[PDB]
């Protein structure tokens, strides 16, 4: 069965970084696009970062650019988010996202499933 | 018409079978169960270059 499990979150101090991990099960990892979304209380939803199967295309939002880094490894079957210089805006509920068309965007078929 | 004539003498004759019986056709075979994995190659998300 398809599940995505997020771990590594917690409380941090300014100037301190942390490590997020996204471990998932039930589907083959080597052909799917994965993305990060955070949910802060009562301000809707906003995108963080993403990755594809080849990881050649990596994108960040300009508000969060320059201090995040997304990484992924097939052997350990998990998605990794690297934080640097954590600030006040970072306080949100972080979601881990899988796509259905192995790529970021642009195609006729794309969508967030699990 | 099995003696090939129109007059027959007294006695008992051993004729042949000229009545025609219609027939049908039938065929049976075992249970098709072990299909080939065509979906994996024809319905894959990504194709190699
Ligand atoms: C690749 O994947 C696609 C999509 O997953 C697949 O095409 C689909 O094939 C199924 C095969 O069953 C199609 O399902 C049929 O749909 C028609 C209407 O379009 C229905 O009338 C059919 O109903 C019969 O079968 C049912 C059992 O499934 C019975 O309960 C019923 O009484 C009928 O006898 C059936 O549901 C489906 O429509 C297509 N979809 C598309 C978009 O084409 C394709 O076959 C896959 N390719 C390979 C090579 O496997």
């Amino acid at each position: 069965e398809v599940q995505l499990v997020e771990s590594g979150g917690g409380l941090v101090q300014p100037g301190r970084s942390l490590r997020l991990s996204c471990a998932a099960s039930g589907f083959r990892f080597d052909d799917y696009a994965l993305h990060w979304v955070r949910q802060a209380p009562e301000k809707g939803l906003e995108w963080v970062s993403g990755i594809s199967w080849n990881s050649n295309n990596i994108g960040y939002a300009e508000s969060v650019k320059g201090r995040f880094t997304i990484s992924r490894d097939t052997a350990k079957k998990s998605l990794y988010l690297q934080m640097n210089d954590l600030r006040a805006e970072d306080t949100a509920l972080y979601y881990c996202v899988k796509d259905r068309h192995y790529d970021s965007s642009g195609y006729f078929v794309n969508g967030f499933d699990i | 018409c099995t003696l090939k004539s129109f007059t027959v003498e007294k006695g008992i004759y051993q004729t042949s079978n000229f009545r025609v019986q219609p027939t049908e056709s039938i065929v049976r075979f075992p249970n098709i169960t072990n299909l080939c994995p065509f979906d994996e190659v024809f319905n894959a998300t990504r194709f190699a270059s």
